[PDB]
């Protein structure tokens, strides 16, 4: 939902959303080609 | 502000918290 939102928020105020109690597909997000450049600069996406 | 939130004589109705 939040990736593939109709209307991305612009550099003037970047949305903030809150997930709590869900299950992470975080290897799945990463499987995902589209999003052009992932960069993790404090977590490993083996790990995550 | 709202960290977790969940949304969906007789009787008795026991509880314990
Ligand atoms: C949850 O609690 C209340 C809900 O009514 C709100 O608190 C406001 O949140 C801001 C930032 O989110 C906080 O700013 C604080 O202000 C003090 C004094 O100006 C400053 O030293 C800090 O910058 C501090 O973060 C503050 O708790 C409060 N705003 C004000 C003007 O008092 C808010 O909706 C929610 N967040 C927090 C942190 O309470």
């Amino acid at each position: 939902e939040v990736f593939n939102a109709t209307r991305f928020a612009s550099v003037y105020a970047w949305n903030r959303k809150r997930i709590s109690n869900c299950v992470a597909d975080y290897s799945v997000l990463y499987n995902s080609a589209s999003f052009s450049t992932f960069k993790c600069y404090g977590v490993s996406p083996t790990k995550l | 502000n709202c960290t977790f939130e969940y949304v969906s004589f007789k009787n008795l109705r026991e509880f314990v918290f």
